[PDB]
């Protein structure tokens, strides 16, 4: 059983927060709770809700005003709307699959979503400028060379990076993203290969900006 | 329900993270780790049952008032955030959450590289040095940049550590020019100081 969460994005102030959260490997109408959880920055878990397949409902009181989520069996998958949204609503929202308490065993929650990062801002998305890394004598140590890829100016996060379209995987390193004052985010990708296939091997780095529904795959040349 | 908000401990070495709340032994405990930019993992539930997959190296306990994770031989990557939660035949709490942190990890100098400005994004109006930094430890660099043996004291933004998935950590540095600035000194040194010894990295307009 696995919960696969749909992509990060922007909202707007006083919008709402609309994901869903699409269940495989088992039934929707399985005994569980479906359930939302989210973590702002650096803070900790917050339970926001959960439905069963009947479409009973239980919601933080905190968040009740707010808060509406339901199920779709056809599509086997629950979904979370979350309304007149502040910058404090800003988190990485999570959907989780909720064990029924047990007399014996208890409760638990699992597996949960990989988590989908949800940002409440004013300004635009804007999908990430990339640009080649260009591997030299400058970035070679010995047997190995480093190159890559600048993702430069984009909003809001999340960027992911991967190489050759994933067959190539070890010696990826891609690098956590600086927030400049302008309020856009950049970051770099480097993968360390052969120096001696430099002439040889093709090179390209896949970025992917979910929040623009854009990926940029970039040819990068010595 | 709270537990304490760090913890730290040698590598190999056995750490406790506790969880506290008023008659807590009268309820049973779950146990998550969550690594950074990870979904949490169900690792301890009913106080003391490890859900399969789950090594025997965690295990858990609750009495009194206290619930405890303990993990015995804890290598680098059990560093996390770990959350309890706590069960009532009506309700569930999450606790605070614990940061686990690994201490005596040996002595790892950074791997420095720098790239100058693409020839596309100059063509774009823009120049970007990128310092990038990785493989060292402990997770704390200092980085300045200096053009023609001058300090640059603007245009630069520099990530904090953050950990890689070998245990060591990386950052990177970013400096901003105009391609007229990129064009008017000789050299760019990006300068990586860890542990009172520096690494420099040279760019050069003329290549």
């Amino acid at each position: 059983v696995q919960l696969q969460e749909s992509g990060p994005g922007l909202v707007k102030p006083s919008g709402t927060v609309s994901l869903t959260c699409a269940v495989s490997g088992g039934s929707i109408s399985s005994s569980y709770w479906w359930s939302w959880v989210r973590q702002p920055p650096g803070k900790g878990l917050e339970w926001i809700g959960e439905i069963y397949h009947s479409g009973n409902t239980n919601y933080n009181p905190s968040l009740k005003s707010r808060v509406t989520i339901s199920v779709d069996k056809s599509k086997n998958l629950f979904s979370l709307k979350l309304s007149s949204v502040t910058a404090a609503d800003t988190a990485v929202y999570y959907c989780a699959r909720v064990a029924l308490f047990d007399i014996l065993t208890g409760g638990w929650f699992d597996p949960w979503g990989q988590g989908t990062l949800v940002t409440v801002s004013s300004a635009g998305t804007k999908g990430p400028s990339v640009f080649p890394l260009a591997p030299s004598s400058k970035s070679t140590s010995g047997g190995t060379a480093a190159l890559g890829c600048l993702v430069k100016d984009y909003f809001p996060e999340p960027v992911t990076v991967s190489w050759n379209s994933g067959a190539l995987t070890s010696g990826v390193h891609t690098f956590p993203a600086v927030l400049q004052s302008s309020g856009l985010y950049s970051l770099s990708s480097v993968v360390t290969v052969p120096s001696s296939s430099l002439g040889t091997q093709t090179y390209i780095c896949n970025v992917n900006h979910k929040p623009s529904n854009t990926k940029v795959d970039k040819r990068v040349e010595p | 329900l709270t537990q304490p908000p760090s913890v730290s401990v040698s590598p190999g070495q056995t750490v406790n993270i506790t969880c506290s709340g008023d008659t807590l032994g009268d309820k049973y405990v779950c146990w998550y780790q969550q690594k950074p930019g990870q979904s949490p993992v169900l690792v301890i539930y009913q106080d003391t049952k490890r859900p399969s997959g789950i090594p025997e190296r965690f295990s858990g306990s609750n009495s009194g008032d206290t619930a405890t994770l303990t993990v015995s031989g804890t290598q680098a990557m059990d560093e996390a955030d770990y959350y309890c939660q706590a069960w009532d035949s009506s309700s569930f709490v999450f606790g605070t959450g614990t940061k686990v942190t690994v201490l005596r990890q040996p002595k790892a100098n950074p791997t420095v590289t720098l790239f100058p400005p693409s020839s596309e994004e100059l063509q774009a109006n823009k120049a970007t040095l990128v310092c990038l930094i990785s493989d060292f430890y402990p997770g704390a660099v200092t980085v300045a940049w200096k053009a023609d043996g001058s300090p640059v004291k603007a245009g630069v933004e520099t990530t904090k550590p953050s950990k890689q998935s070998n245990n060591k950590y990386a950052a990177s540095s970013y400096l901003s020019l105009t391609p007229e600035q990129w064009k008017s000194h000789r050299s760019y040194s990006c300068q990586v100081t860890h542990e009172g010894s520096t690494v420099e990295k040279t760019v050069a307009p003329t290549e």
